[PDB]
């Protein structure tokens, strides 16, 4: 597939048509049989993992070749969820960006990677718990807010459980969906679920993002509405010394 | 002080009534031939705000520094028309009623 | 500058026994060119009365003390059996092209102001040619042509 | 004919938005006192062409930027408290 | 001007009646001029027959029948115009001579009955419906037959589709699952096919005999031993399966529906269903998917033999192929006639149930037709169509062509049998076949691209909805005069030669004859050719046919100029283009916007009102001119007389012109002196530069007519009344109102001017005394009535040209409940080209006038003549509409040579001819300059010089001889108006026909500061005095977030919309020269919080110290 | 409650439901005061929940609260909030503006 | 600058270039009549001629 | 995601490559000029880069010259990746920092 459909496929972390098999394990390649049935083995010392192909499939490892942890066997597109678990979160990030660009580039478009990066990182915002310290053992949690517990219960109040987690490739939509602040969350496909829930828990916003404050009619937390700049006062020569002569009174 | 966080909760029947200003648990509203809101009903000036800016519904002191005035017979508070944007009402149910939200 | 027609109220009208309508009659009038004569003459008012099976044609206007219709002939309104007309057509002294929407006219009502195409000059061209006048093999012979609606002369223009 | 002296203006500040905020905050005071507040006065004040001669440009922000551009004003990020800021403000012919 | 005609191929057939689709369709559905004995099916005639041996409850015990004998079309109670005035639908009552019989006998033919009202089509092709001319567009769907198709959800497999005529049977699909099971899908219910096959009596062993050994496919269709049963029991189980509830053995009942009889599956009486089900399938057929009453048991006729081909395509010997669903031998055309008739079906269908309903409620002794028939199910079903079906557009009336072209439209959408606006891509593409029938060019640019199309000039929809193109049979060498229109399928079996092909006398002349077959372009021996194109005009639409050098225009820009012509508004000095294609006279003819003679006679009377002619002996008729009437799109249709007093008339020749017509030929615009060069950035991107000259000459100027309407209704508060007695109003405001409240004609109306006065009552309070005491003491009589008059809306205004009044009561007039009297005021407006308007040419070179220049500027020829419009070259190369360039060249000839041109499509001028004419022209143009006393001034010599350095003139030729060189290449030495100095290097200059389009800056362009805030949404919306208020979309919300524009965004979100508190504080500050804001709290916020409280839920707002704030103080 | 021309009105539509409810509460609130039949109060109580169901989220359960006349379902306190001009989304999506204007460029 | 039609100048090569292309096309059909080129082969060959020409 | 504080301080980075491996041919080529800039222009160096007798200091913002040089410097076989600061590894959570992202204002 090409064009915009690809860019969505990508930005949405979507397990495509012609997943074109990757080897789960390292090892040595062995193509076997033609026309009748086509299968490929990547068997190292110990394990012998077998990858049955369509037969029509245009595989791109010839017999004998040595192979890599998550290396493509077959051609086609690659599942970004299969890549996550086989070969980590960075390798994922690096696939997404470089593939998304593979199209804008291929066409005519020139844009900087950082944009795509900024977005891609958000696809990696959350992680699911395995064996917790405080909360229930299954919940999805923001990568940072788990460090708010991991490197918290292993320093000052050290002990209990560091909270083990798993890397969690969220598609662009899904990730947008699971977004802390209820105000923002409300604007998506089912506003009731949000509010119902957020009402039960004394949930609070804090209104960090923008989608939030525009909803309220508040002054956007960016540009001139950035905490880092909007408090800036300007005092004016004679105003300053005259303001100084009523301070020691 | 200035807002910095917003927190949603649930509504204690003691609050829903604390908000309320009056009870619209009484008939149904808007005169059509005149334009007066019907007494103790979904627009009753007596319970929300004066439909007109300051002023009562018959004749009182259209002042500014007197703060909170209620009339002779009718019960309208002489204090800006924006009020009707914000004053809450309530219907006191006779029995139960579940928020369908927390139900379905 | 504007017109009165007898039983006409706006431009988008028609007159019976007149193949023309007010619009098309006006597009005609525009072309009419009146030479003035008295220079005191700032603005006259021409009057044309027409009747019966007649081709009304500028020159069918009423002659006036200080007015010379420069392009008689020129169609105004083909009239069929039973056609009247009576026009009060006002000629003003102006310059350049003044759209009817700009000036307006209060020669009574049902007046329909008319777009003003004043310039007597009809077209101009000029010729920079080689001369025979005993100096350089690089001099100039100018000749401006000038065309006008005979109301003012090339020479005067 | 981009903003007059803006390259200089962007360099005056850390985050550009700060620039806006100052221009604004100044064009603010410079308005809420009839311009009896200028630092630039003499023959520095910005002006206007007309069917008439040079009149005092009536654009606060335009003035604000010319003003700032002369180093004659200061950006307190937190210098002089907001409670005392509206104090000695309404003083030198405000009403 | 004398006209020069171009090119060979002598048009064997003239274009067919054009609106043929519409006009001849109806006729054959309404045999109103044919005795009710003949009337051979189809149309209304059949739609009765399809319904009308109507029984009553029970099968042969209770009496009463009621049988159709013949229908009678009534007569129009209101003239074509009364209708459009009184707001009615041009109709005629329809009567049925029905006949109800009994069990004791009694043939009662009640003297017809009124079953409803039938809308009559005009001469035009168009309808009139509740005023307003509507057009029913012809739709296309799958031509009934049997199809198969591939299966989108399971690869390497197939489905089978049994599709009957629309509203004449159900959609039966056959598909085999991963189970093996074959499954019938009908009426969105799915059971195992076998069950049906069991009913039609197939036996476990007959099936294997018939359907085995290709594939292990039967094996699945088998195993249901459980119901490989008693064909009667099969029937019961299948009836329980199709209609859950009633479980008896009269399952023959329903099973007779998707079986025999002309109730449902009537895939044809004996036509394109049976026929094509035979060739594809295993031949030999009658007319229904199976036959029932063979003697009292069903006998299969299509189901199995389909299944055969279904299996025989899941492995299958060659010859058992898939089917091209997009072939026009698979696509049918529902014309008006049929849709209108299909709607009778719905009507009569309903009318029957409600007879059988009244056969049960009534005593059989007295029941009569008239007492059984209701007259409202036929009406409501057929009122609904002409009024509320998607296929019934208004009527694109901008210009003659636009209208004409409307009627010849074709669309795959529409009702039921029609794809949605979210399906079909294989459909959209111009499939091979469309050739000569549908246009490869006319479709709208986005959304419904390909879902709508133009019927082709020579195309004809036929007998059963197949479009047929004319061809020339060539008897092995000689091109015969015989012309054979033939199907999209009846074409894939011949070898047809192109028209571009030469000839000697009456026969093919060259040795390597070009032609196609099936689809492939093929080179062929002369003797090996069978048929011949009648013209290239075959291939394209009416509008696509009007582009004089189409051959040279890239097909994209062609489609732009094919439409766009349809946007071209008519002009006061409208003029037929300098370079024509032929149909321009005929387009105007078949549109009937122009008035033409009836029978060669002699004109007697002629004025702006009437043309009256004495036709040779045959009495005397007066033809009234429609004059400054207002087209649907506000355009101003108006006829002008083109004929003099006491003149003999040509058979049927122009008595009068239409709106976009010049002496009978099409006049969508002006031809005008053009120069293709850059100006000074004024023709940047697509912008055009104009010469004021054009305004002085009132060229591109056009008369638009608005239409205003007001109603007076009755009210719980009293009647809305149309007085001129409007309270408080100064007798100067009332000045233009007649004693009724309605503006005078010829009244000049500016915005905010009463157009129709109207007082409404309204009870907005009661005045408490003191005020009542004050009222008398100071005179002005307290009034019971508010102002609420009509008034001209901001932006509008012009001359009042006609009023219209309709009163509840008044004869034919029927306004909606409440509405009592309606007033209509019509307002004309001369327009005139304007910066912001858009001119286009035939080759799709659209663009906006961006600067008018006074003639002092403007490039000018040496003779002095200025050009008119300055068109930018940079426009040409990227779009590849080279025809415009050629058109300028031929045009330049014309100017000098004094002629217009007819250049056919793919048959018009060639350069050889064009340059010959440019030659002839320069010879007169320069012959003048010499004969007047001149020649080649320094300015041209300085150009002509560098002109050869540019290899554009032959060196070693005279400046005069070099001038011609250029004039022939079509360029000239232009002279800069601003500065007499010549443009360095020659410019192509010439006459180009250019149109003024539907859009104008007048109607656009709006600007608000403040005012009318809605009481519902509280954001500015609508404007009685001041107007408008622009939307800030979510896309713009982004931009402001993208820029750092905090306050600016917040401005757009508060003080210029809902925030009452804020806007008020802001506007009270701007009035007083204050800074504006410090907006207390975004209203948005308050609103939401409260809108939350209302739903329970506290929503605490809290500062950084985490305590509460109260964003309200009250 | 806004008056369309004459004595025709534009009632909020939520206002409607907010009565449907006060009529039940006052019916199933009278019954109980004098004359309390078992089965009768039951259905009235089944109605008063259902009436609050409507004000909150009309569309649910299955039967939508129609209006004497049309079958259009009429908006609930949920819809006020449930996007598209619905309080949460009105801002980031719409809003007509007070110093604007357009024209051909 | 302007675009006149003679500004869409065709190269003196095109005629011959197509005569040449024509000739080679005759040599392709003949080569299939024998049997050198399969149905497909000969198509490909015809297509790859025009692409080049 | 908003630039919220100049530099989070973290010391991971990204290694923008200047060569590409064609899975079809297994071969490596130095990537299209255009794309290189799109990975580098306006980036901040994560760790120093020395090549062609030039040291690029830690946390230097790379101009278009710099990139252009870096590509020259890769063809002379001295540079294969560029250790660059990126939003992918910035550590301010609720937005990238100033020193990540870097530039493209
Ligand atoms: C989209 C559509 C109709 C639209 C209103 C018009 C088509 C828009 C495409 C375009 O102009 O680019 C569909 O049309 C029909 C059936 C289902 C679809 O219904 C639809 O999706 C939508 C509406 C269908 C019918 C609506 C009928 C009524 O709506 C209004 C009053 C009734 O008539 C409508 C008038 C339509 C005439 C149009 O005519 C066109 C120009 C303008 O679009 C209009 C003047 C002309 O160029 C004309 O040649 C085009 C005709 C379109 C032929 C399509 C027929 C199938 C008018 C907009
Ligand atoms: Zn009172
Ligand atoms: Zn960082």
């Amino acid at each position: 597939t090409q064009g915009l459909p690809r860019v969505i496929e990508l930005f949405e972390a979507r397990r495509p048509k012609a997943k074109a098999v990757i080897s789960e394990i390292d090892g040595v390649v062995r193509i076997e049989e033609g026309e009748d049935r086509l299968s490929v083995f990547v068997e190292s010392e110990g394990f012998s993992k077998e990858y049955k192909l369509p037969k029509d499939a245009r595989l791109l490892v010839k017999d004998g070749d040595y192979v890599e942890a998550g290396q493509p066997l077959t051609r086609g597109a690659i599942d970004p969820h299969q890549l996550l678990e086989a070969k980590g979160p960075e390798a994922v990030e690096r696939y997404l960006v470089d593939e998304i660009q593979k199209v804008y580039r291929a066409q005519g478009v020139k844009l900087h990677d950082k944009h795509i990066e900024i977005v891609v990182r958000q696809m990696l915002k959350y992680v699911e718990v395995t064996d917790p310290g405080d909360s229930r053992l299954l919940e999805g949690q923001v990568l940072e807010k788990w460090d708010v517990e991991a490197l918290n219960e292993r320093l000052i109040a050290e002990g209990k459980v560091p909270v083990a987690w798993k890397p969690l490739l969220m598609g662009v939509t899904k990730s947008a969906l699971s977004t802390k602040s209820w105000l923002s969350a409300a604007s998506f496909q089912n506003t009731t679920h949000v509010l119902t829930e957020a009402a039960i828990a004394g949930k609070k916003d804090e209104l960090i993002g923008l989608k939030e404050n525009v909803i309220l009619g508040r002054l956007i937390p960016a540009g001139t509405g950035s905490d880092f700049v909007r408090f800036t006062q300007v005092v004016d020569q004679r105003t300053l010394k005259a303001i100084e002569e009523a301070r020691k009174e | 002080k200035e807002v910095r966080k917003v927190r949603i909760a649930l509504a204690s029947p003691e609050k829903i009534r604390s908000w309320s200003y009056g009870e619209v648990e009484k008939p149904e509203t808007i005169n059509y031939r005149t334009l007066k809101p019907e007494r103790d009903g979904l627009f009753d000036e007596r319970i929300f705000g004066p439909i007109k800016d300051y002023e009562c519904a018959c004749g009182k002191y259209k002042r500014q520094r007197f703060e909170g005035k209620v009339c002779e017979r009718c019960g309208v508070e002489v204090t800006r028309s924006i009020v009707r944007r914000y004053r809450m009402g309530h219907i006191e149910l006779a029995t139960p009623a579940a928020h369908i939200w927390f139900v379905k | 500058t504007s017109v009165y027609i007898e039983d006409v109220l706006h431009e988008f009208s028609t007159i019976p026994g007149v193949k023309e309508d007010v619009v098309e009659i006006i597009l005609n009038l525009k072309e009419l060119v009146v030479r003035f004569l008295d220079p005191k003459m700032a603005s006259t008012t021409l009057i044309l009365r027409a009747e019966g099976p007649k081709e009304v044609r500028a020159g069918d206007f009423t002659p006036s003390a200080d007015v010379e219709i420069m392009n008689p002939d020129l169609h105004i309104a083909t009239l069929e059996e039973g056609g009247k007309l009576y026009m009060e057509v006002r000629v003003d002294r102006g310059v350049g092209y003044v759209p009817a929407e700009r000036h307006g006219i209060k020669d009574r009502i049902n007046a329909i102001p008319v777009d003003a195409i004043f310039s007597p000059v009809r077209r101009v061209a000029f010729q920079v040619e080689d001369t025979r006048l005993g100096q350089r093999t690089d001099l100039d012979k100018l000749t401006l042509r000038i065309w006008t609606d005979g109301s003012v002369t090339p020479l005067e223009a | 004919m981009a903003e007059p002296g803006i390259d200089k203006l962007f360099g005056m500040v850390d985050s550009k938005y700060r620039l806006t905020v100052v221009v604004a905050k100044r064009a603010q005071q410079l308005l809420r006192h009839r311009f009896k507040n200028t630092v630039l006065e003499p023959e520095e004040r910005p002006k206007m062409r007309t069917l008439e001669g040079l009149y005092d440009d009536p654009n606060a922000v335009t003035w604000a930027m010319k003003e700032l551009l002369t180093g004659r004003l200061f950006f307190g990020e937190n210098l002089v408290p907001e409670d005392r800021l509206q104090k000695e403000m309404e003083r030198l012919y405000p009403t | 001007m004398e006209i020069k005609r171009f090119g060979r191929i002598r048009e064997v057939i003239p274009l067919p009646p054009l609106t043929e689709i519409q006009v001849e369709s109806y006729k054959k559905a309404l045999q109103a001029d044919v005795p009710p004995e003949k009337r051979e099916n189809v149309g209304i005639q059949a739609a009765f027959k399809e319904t009308f041996p109507i029984e009553e409850g029970d099968k042969g015990k209770g009496g009463l029948v009621l049988d159709f004998l013949e229908y009678r079309i009534g007569d129009p109670p209101f003239s074509q115009d009364e209708c459009r005035e009184k707001d009615l639908t041009y109709q005629a009552p329809l009567y049925a001579r029905l006949q109800l019989i009994h069990k004791d006998t009694g043939l009662i033919k009640e003297d017809e009955v009124f079953l409803g009202h039938l809308p009559l089509m005009t001469e035009d092709g168009s309808f009139i419906i509740n005023g307003a001319d509507r057009v029913i567009v012809s739709q296309i769907h799958r031509s009934p037959g049997v199809y198969f198709t591939p299966d989108p959800a399971r690869p390497g497999r197939y489905i089978a589709s049994i599709i009957p005529l629309p509203k004449r049977g159900p959609w039966i699909d056959l598909e085999v699952e991963a189970s093996g099971v074959v499954t019938m899908k009908v009426n969105k219910r799915k059971f195992p096919l076998v069950l049906l096959l069991r009913v039609l009596g197939y036996d476990q062993e007959t099936l294997v005999r018939e359907l085995s050994a290709y594939g292990d496919l039967v094996q699945g269709l088998l195993d249901e031993a459980v119901l490989a049963m008693r064909p009667e029991e099969a029937m019961v189980r299948l009836f329980t399966l199709l209609r859950p509830g009633d479980p008896p053995k009269k399952d023959k009942a329903l099973a007779y529906l998707f079986g025999l009889l002309a109730d449902p599956k009537r895939y044809d009486l004996g036509e394109a269903g049976r026929y094509k089900a035979e060739e594809k399938l295993g031949v030999g057929l009658s007319g229904r998917t199976l036959v029932r009453f063979e003697d009292g048991e069903f006998k299969d006729e299509v189901f199995l033999p389909t299944l055969r081909y279904l299996f025989a395509l899941t492995a299958g010997v060659p010859g058992h192929e898939v089917d091209d669903i997009d072939h026009l031998g698979n696509r049918r055309i529902r014309t008006v006639g049929e849709l209108m008739a299909d709607q009778f079906r719905v009507g009569l269908a309903r009318l029957a149930r409600g007879v059988r309903e009244r056969m049960v409620m009534g005593s059989p002794d007295t029941l009569t037709p008239a007492k059984l028939v209701n007259s409202r199910p036929l009406e409501a079903a057929l009122r609904e169509f002409f009024s509320r079906s998607q296929l019934s557009q208004f009527k694109d009336e901008t210009n003659p062509l636009s209208s004409l072209r409307h009627k010849r439209r074709i669309s795959a959408l529409g009702p039921g049998g029609l794809t949605r606006e979210r399906a079909g891509f294989d459909v959209r593409d111009v499939h091979r076949t469309h050739y000569g029938r549908i246009c490869p060019v006319e479709t709208p640019e986005g959304a419904n691209i390909g879902l709508i199309t133009s019927l082709a000039a020579y195309a004809r929809v036929d007998a059963l909805g197949f479009i047929r193109t004319p061809y020339r049979r060539v008897k092995n060498g000689v091109v015969t005069e015989e012309v054979v229109y033939m199907t999209a399928s009846e074409e894939d079996r011949y070898t047809i030669a192109q028209a571009n092909t030469p000839l000697e006398g009456d026969r093919i002349a060259t040795d390597r004859v070009v032609a196609r077959r099936r689809g492939e372009p093929v080179i062929v021996a002369p003797e090996e050719v069978e048929f011949m194109d009648v013209s290239p005009k075959q291939v394209f639409s009416l509008n696509t046919n009007l582009i004089p050098f189409l051959e040279h225009d890239d097909a994209n820009r062609a489609l732009m100029g094919s439409n766009m012509q349809t946007q071209a508004v008519p002009l006061i000095r409208a003029q037929a283009p300098v370079v024509m294609t032929g149909l321009e006279e005929r387009v105007v003819r078949d549109s009937l916007a122009a008035l033409y003679a009836e029978e060669d006679g002699e004109v007697v009377k002629v004025d702006g009102t009437r043309i009256a002619v004495r036709y040779e002996d045959g009495r005397l008729v007066e033809h009234p001119l429609r004059r400054y009437a207002r087209s649907n799109q506000g355009t101003a249709f108006d006829q002008r007389p083109r004929v003099r007093v006491g003149q003999r008339v040509k058979k049927g020749d122009l008595l009068a012109d239409g709106p976009a017509s010049e002496e009978g030929f099409l006049a969508l615009g002006q031809n005008v002196l053009v120069a293709i060069m850059p100006f000074d950035g004024y023709n940047f991107e697509d912008a055009i530069v104009i010469s004021e000259e054009l305004l002085k000459r009132d060229f591109y100027t056009s008369i638009h007519i608005e239409r205003y309407e007001i109603e007076a209704r009755d009210t719980k508060l009293g009647p809305e009344r149309i007085t001129r007695d409007i309270p408080h109003l100064s007798e100067a405001a009332l000045r233009d109102l007649d004693e009724e409240g309605i503006v005078r004609i010829g009244a000049e109306v500016k915005p905010g001017d009463i157009l129709v006065g109207r007082t409404s009552f309204k009870g907005e309070q009661e005045p408490s005394p003191e005020e009542r005491l004050l009222r008398s003491i100071f005179g002005e009589k307290a009034r019971d009535v508010k102002d609420t008059s009509l008034r001209v809306p901001p932006g509008e205004g012009g001359i009042v040209v006609g009023r219209l009044r309709l009163r509840r009561g008044d004869p034919g007039v029927e306004l909606k409940p409440g509405v009592r009297e309606v007033v209509r005021v019509f307002v004309a407006q001369k327009r005139k080209l304007q910066v912001g308007d858009k001119l286009a040419n035939r080759h799709g070179n659209k663009g906006v006038v961006a600067k008018i220049l006074p003639v002092e500027d403007m490039p000018h020829l040496p003779d002095g003549t200025p050009v008119d419009v300055i068109l930018n070259p940079l426009g040409v190369p990227s779009r590849m509409n080279l025809g415009q360039i050629l058109e300028t060249h031929l045009g330049l000839a014309g100017y000098f040579l004094g002629q217009r041109y007819i250049s056919p499509v793919f048959d018009g001028a060639t350069e050889p001819e064009i340059k010959e004419l440019l030659a002839e022209a320069f010879n007169l143009y320069f012959g003048k300059r010499q004969g007047e006393g001149f020649g080649v001034d320094k300015r041209e010599k300085e150009v002509l010089a560098r002109a050869e350095k540019l290899g554009l003139v032959s060196p070693g030729k005279s400046p005069e001889e070099q001038l011609k060189e250029l004039f022939d290449l079509g360029k000239v030495v232009l002279y800069d108006g601003r500065t007499g100095e010549p443009f360095e290097g020659p410019i192509v200059v010439g006459q180009m026909f250019i149109m003024k389009l539907y859009h104008m800056v007048e109607d656009k362009m709006h600007a608000r500061s403040t005012g009318p805030y809605s009481l519902i949404t509280q954001q500015p919306l609508g404007g009685k005095a001041q107007f408008g208020g622009q939307r800030f979309g979510e896309m713009e919300v982004w931009a402001l977030e993208a820029y750092g524009a905090a306050h600016t965004l917040q401005e757009m979100l508060t003080i210029k919309s809902d925030d009452i508190e804020g806007r008020n504080a802001a506007y009270q500050a701007i009035i007083k020269g204050e800074d504006v804001p410090e907006p207390s709290v975004p209203e948005s916020f308050r609103v939401l919080v409260k809108e939350l409280q209302a739903l329970a839920l506290d929503v605490q707002t809290l500062d950084e110290k985490d305590n509460p704030v109260d964003i309200f103080e009250g | 409650m806004v008056q369309v021309d004459g004595g025709r009105f534009a009632t909020s539509d939520l206002n409607d439901l907010y009565r449907r409810l006060i009529n039940r509460n006052n019916r199933l609130k009278k019954l109980l005061a004098q004359g309390a039949p078992e089965i009768i109060i039951r259905n009235e109580k089944r109605m008063l929940q259902e009436a609050v169901d409507a004000v909150i989220d009309n569309g649910r359960r299955g039967s939508p609260v129609t209006n004497p006349g049309s079958e259009r379902p009429l908006r609930s306190l949920t819809d006020i909030l449930s996007g598209k001009q619905g309080r949460f989304r009105q801002n980031l999506l719409g809003k007509r503006v007070d110093y604007s204007g357009r024209s051909v460029i | 600058i302007t675009i006149g039609i003679d500004d869409a100048v065709i190269p003196e090569e095109k005629q011959r270039y197509l005569e040449e292309a024509d000739r080679k096309l005759r040599q392709i059909e003949q080569a299939y009549e024998m049997g050198f080129l399969t149905d497909r082969e000969r198509y490909d060959q015809v297509i790859q001629l025009w692409t080049e020409t | 995601i908003v630039v919220r504080e100049a530099d989070c301080g973290t010391t991971n980075y990204i290694s923008v490559p200047l060569f590409q491996m064609d899975e079809v041919t297994r071969t490596l080529r130095l990537r299209k000029r255009s794309d290189i800039e799109s990975g580098l222009y306006g980036r901040v160096l994560a760790r120093e880069v020395e090549a062609l007798g030039r040291r690029l200091e830690e946390g230097r913002y790379l101009s278009l010259e710099d990139v252009h040089f870096l590509i020259k410097a890769a063809e002379a076989g001295e540079v294969r990746e560029v250790p660059v600061r990126s939003p992918l590894t910035c550590q301010t959570r609720y937005g990238v920092c100033q020193k990540c992202y870097g530039y493209d204002l």
